[PDB]
RNA sequence: UAAUUGCGAUAACGAACGAGACCUUAACCUGCUAAAUAGCCCGUAUUGCCUUGGCAGUACGCCGGCUUCUUAGAGGGACUAUCGGCUCAAGCCGAUGGAAGUUUGAGGCAAUAACAGGUCUGUGAUGCCCUUAGAUGUUCUGGGCCGCACGCGCGCUACACUGACAGAGCCAGCGAGUACUCCCUUGGCCGAGAGGCCCGGGUAAUCUUGUUAAACUCUGUCGUGCUGGGGAUAGAGCAUUGCAAUUAUUGCUCUUCAACGAGGAAUCCCUAGUAAGCGCAAGUCAUCAGCUUGCGUUGAUUACGUCCCUGCCCUUUGUACACACC
């Protein structure tokens, strides 16, 4: 169960472009992603939402290299 | 024969030419100080209890 | 309370109905007994001597539960596997004459009648109430 | 003007094209104040053919399974005879239609 | 190996003085020590059943077992 | 009313088998518990379980189920579990009349006694065997005990006037004590003897 | 009006639809009572939802069940599932669920499969089930 | 990590195929849109039994009500989410919840470079060579491809009591079907049996069809004897298909009653509704399945690993090999 570059690369750009609009909740982040992105698969959308909510959990305690937002 | 009872505390890899044998660290469950190394043929979990016919053989490595 | 066919065990009910027809003692027999195979798949005649009478009791029992039945349907209901030798077995149906005449003779006993409106044979007004009466012979026999 | 209780049957291989035909057809009759009965869902009939891949018989033995699916979605209505002619016009490719007065 | 299909006085007496001590009586037991055929064993099984000397534990189309009274 | 009068006798008391209760279990040894499961009673053994998905999931399963499944083998008896349940029930009645103890009382002691405690492992020696006489885990001990008991009954009843109903029954009472004339005991002592030599 | 609820249980290919109607404590399947519809040894697997719960909790309930499809032992597993689902669904709608939650917790603690189905079907393959044909010289 | 899948280190930076994504299918929805070619409740008429007020069936309703079960559309649903323990990170192990937690299960498609792989007997795809009116063209009669001291491979039926035989009980799923001539076939009568005759339904969720299949379950007979286990071999008779049945096309009745007691050296397949057991449908088809492609019923033992054998992928290293350890 390892996420490929398409999932990881797309998660990086979403966080920095729209940081405050989406939060630690997985359910809310699911509805944030499909409005501000063009995804052709429901399963692909689910995986993207799963990774981005994981990234902010560790963001809450100290910043992480490779991530920059305003 | 003075048969002894031992209990498993840790599992240490799988040995043997074909992986059939497994190596475990046992506990004598009557004198808690002593501890040795043995080999077992079947599936083993932690806190399992084994019966030893002789308690002086030990095992390689 | 009242009981019916569904309220009694099938094995003892058909055996009980075989006993009643002994006392009534009126069922036509066309001389086929002791010679027929009762089916192409088989090799030996039935062991029990009064097999013509036990079969009729069971045949009338399921028609009580089914809306329309003919000789063709009963031919394959009583069929079974056949030992073709060293080849794999299959399914073949029972004899036609045995099942046809066991219910043709059952017509004149006033148990079930024809259904020319759509086909097959159905149970009659007084025919069904007769098999209901023998149910109490078994239920309170307990 | 005598009602005849018509019934219309449809057949096609596509699934999306057929569905929107019924969606507009039911609306074409509903706005005209006609009592319409629902679009029943007949079973899909799938038929398949299996054949060996190789044309000579050499090598390993491998087969493939072709497929084909058909849907019906038949519809019926209560209306006079002449009015129904103008209600089934302007149909697209793929869907086949059969008319039955069912008098 | 072969057993006896007929029951004589030499075998009849064996039943009524020994079955009072058996814990189980089955088709196999009669063929084992009484040296009698299985068909006779079943025949011997049912006739003594109504005589009131053994009681049925379980009845089945495959095996039957009886014990003391 | 809705239930037969037979089952009304047991409904008042604690739940149990057709005839026998799982109370008063043996106090004889250790290291064999946690792998024979009797804490959850079952009316009939038959059950469509999920015991073949993980490693030790089948350890939590009634022993009668374990015994019943192993009874049907050798081609003809595949999937015929209904026949197996009948054999076990009838065999349990046979042992009850020859011994006042519970039929499960006999069955449990039969398993715990016919399990080998040492075995020789195959380590290559370029055509020779360096049998090291390794120990045996508790899970394998109960698994191999079941196989020995069932294959003995299957061997005896083959081409014999006896039926498997009591051939299985007579082994369990034999295996309850050190009878040494049973198939399981003959093989168990033989396996332990060869292991001692290769020490 | 009359109090009734419909539940169903499934197996591989055995569907058992049931309707529980406020009655007097009568249970019959396919018309016949519980005395008949099962193999003799398999009749035990029908009574468990009663003994674990008690006959006193079936005081005024009537159940009629129709089942078709599948096999002999598959069908008996479906009907025993409908009995458990019927009693818990009727209790939720018409009486306090303090029984229902106590009914549900106790029923699944003995066996979880009584209320939930097991998903199992077959796999098609081009060699048989899962094994291939014999090889000549490997 | 299932993966050149990622975390990262970096004389490299940025990209293109393959993997993944994706498509079909199997599991969930008492929520939406619905349905007499799919059902239920209800209401009439009507039957039996207790009689109660009941219980079990029948026939009808076409705007009486409804969609749990059946059916196919639009969408929802799993992401490893939450919790605990390792780690800087990517990730891994266990538990709870849940229809579902191996990539959820099983498939389809599938890169660069190659082989003197197979096919001229699939093709009115094709070069060259050959014969072309005593034809290698085409067509009609007859025969052969099946001929049997012997060796080898893919299968079928068995060596029985966990069985055979006799009566009764009684449960599936995927599919197929009528022409310029009858294709699946209900019902009725005759017939030991296989079959025969007369009305009739269905171009098909409408009729055959609930395809009430087999194993299996209950009650009996036989009793360890190659015997009622086993059905090879062979005689006679009665039938169907076709223009034609001998070297028997196949089917039915009576009689004949072989070898074969769990199989040597060797050797193949397989991890959950899976192995094995058993049957059904389709393909070829006037008739003939012991074969193949699919479907359901019953339903386990054992591992959750290692590189010892037979092989595969990456790196360091040696070479007198390059047709490359044959
Ligand atoms: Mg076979
Ligand atoms: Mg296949
Ligand atoms: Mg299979
Ligand atoms: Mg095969
Ligand atoms: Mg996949
Ligand atoms: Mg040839
Ligand atoms: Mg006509
Ligand atoms: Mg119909
Ligand atoms: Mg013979
Ligand atoms: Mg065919
Ligand atoms: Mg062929
Ligand atoms: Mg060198
Ligand atoms: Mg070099």
């Amino acid at each position: 169960r390892v996420r490929t570059k398409t999932v990881k690369k797309s998660a990086k750009v979403i966080i920095e472009k729209y940081y405050p609009r989406l939060t630690l909740d997985f359910e809310t982040n699911k509805r944030v992603c499909d409005e501000i992105a063009v995804i052709s698969s429901k399963r692909l959308r689910n995986k993207i939402a799963g990774y981005t909510t994981h990234l902010m959990k560790r963001i809450q305690r100290g910043p992480v290299r490779g991530i920059s937002f305003k | 024969a003075p048969v002894k009872f031992v209990k498993v505390t840790r599992v240490l890899g799988r040995t043997g030419s074909r992986g059939g044998v497994t190596q475990v660290r046992v506990e004598f469950m009557d004198d808690t100080t002593r501890s040795i190394i043995r080999n077992v043929k079947g599936p083993v979990r932690e806190n399992d209890i084994l019966v030893l016919l002789e308690s002086e053989r030990e095992a390689r490595r | 309370g009242g009981v019916t066919v569904r309220d009694v065990d099938a094995h003892k009910f058909v055996a009980a109905y075989a006993a009643f027809l002994k006392r009534q003692g009126k069922l036509p027999v066309p001389g086929w007994v002791d010679t027929v195979k009762t089916g192409n798949a088989k090799e030996l005649p039935p062991q029990d001597i009064d097999w013509w009478y036990i079969r009729a009791a069971s045949v009338a029992r399921h028609v009580y539960l089914r809306k329309t039945v003919g000789v063709g349907r009963l031919r394959k209901v009583h069929g079974s596997a056949k030992n073709r030798g060293t080849r794999p077995s299959h399914h073949v149906d029972a004899s036609g004459s045995v099942d046809r005449k066991i219910m043709q003779a059952l017509e004149k006993i006033q148990v079930l009648e024809k259904d020319e409106e759509r086909g097959g044979r159905r149970i009659t007004q007084q025919g069904q109430r007769d098999l209901d009466r023998i149910a109490q012979t078994v239920a309170e026999a307990d | 003007p005598k009602v005849h209780k018509i019934r219309i049957t449809l057949t096609s291989r596509k699934v999306q094209s057929l569905e929107k035909v019924c969606q507009e057809l039911i609306e074409r009759a509903k706005n005209k104040d006609l009592r319409v009965k629902g679009p029943v869902r007949m079973p899909t009939k799938t038929l398949k053919i299996t054949t060996r891949k190789t044309p000579c018989g050499e090598g390993s033995k491998t087969w493939d399974a072709y497929e084909m699916r058909i849907h019906k979605r038949l519809i019926d209505l209560t209306a006079p005879t002449e009015i129904v002619k103008q209600i089934i016009i302007n149909i697209e490719a793929g869907v086949e239609v059969e008319v039955t007065i069912a008098a | 190996a072969q057993h006896s299909v007929i029951l004589d006085k030499a075998t009849s007496d064996k039943l009524y003085k020994d079955v009072q001590s058996y814990r189980l009586v089955t088709v196999a037991t009669l063929v084992d020590r009484l040296k009698i055929n299985g068909a006779l064993a079943r025949k011997c099984l049912k006739d003594l059943e109504e005589k009131g000397l053994i009681r049925q534990v379980v009845g089945h189309s495959k095996m039957k077992i009886y014990t003391r009274a | 009313d809705v239930l037969p009068k037979e089952v009304l006798a047991e409904v008042g008391s604690v739940k149990l088998f057709n005839r026998w209760s799982y109370d008063d279990i043996e106090i004889r040894d250790i290291s064999l518990t946690d792998y024979i499961q009797i804490r959850a009673p079952v009316y009939i053994p038959h059950s469509a379980g999920r015991y073949a998905v993980k490693r030790f999931r089948k350890a939590n399963c009634p022993i009668i189920e374990r015994l019943t499944n192993s009874l049907m083998m050798h081609g003809r008896n595949n999937g015929k579990k209904l026949m197996a349940v009948r054999i076990v029930a009838h065999a349990f009645e046979i042992i009850h009349l020859m011994t006042d103890q519970n039929p499960i009382q006999v069955a449990v002691d039969a398993i715990v006694n016919c399990g080998p405690r040492e075995d020789s492992t195959r380590i290559g020696s370029a055509g020779t065997v360096r049998r090291q006489a390794v120990d045996v885990s508790p899970l394998r001990r109960v698994n191999q005990a079941i196989a020995l008991l069932t294959t003995g009954a299957r061997e005896a009843a083959f081409r014999n006037v006896k039926t498997i109903a009591e051939c299985l029954a007579e082994e369990l009472i034999n295996a309850a004590k050190g009878s040494s004339n049973s198939y399981a005991i003959k093989k168990k002592d033989e396996l332990e003897r060869v292991a001692k030599s290769n020490r | 009006s009359v109090q009734a609820v419909q539940v169903f249980g499934k197996k591989k290919n055995a569907t058992a639809v049931a309707r529980c109607v406020q009655g007097k404590g009568l249970i019959k399947v396919n018309g016949k009572p519980l005395k008949l519809f099962a193999p003799e040894i398999l009749r035990a697997k029908l009574y468990e939802p009663i003994l674990i719960l008690g006959t006193d909790k079936f005081a005024d309930v009537d159940i009629r069940i129709r089942v078709a499809g599948g096999g002999h032992t598959s069908q008996v597993y479906a009907v025993r599932q409908a009995i458990a689902k019927s009693i818990v669904a009727y209790y939720a709608k018409y009486v306090d669920e303090h029984s229902k939650n106590l009914l549900k917790q106790e029923l699944i603690q003995f066996d979880r499969s009584l209320l939930v189905a097991d998903p199992r079907r077959c796999e098609p393959k081009k060699f048989g089930g899962r094994g291939a044909r014999a090889r000549f010289q490997k």
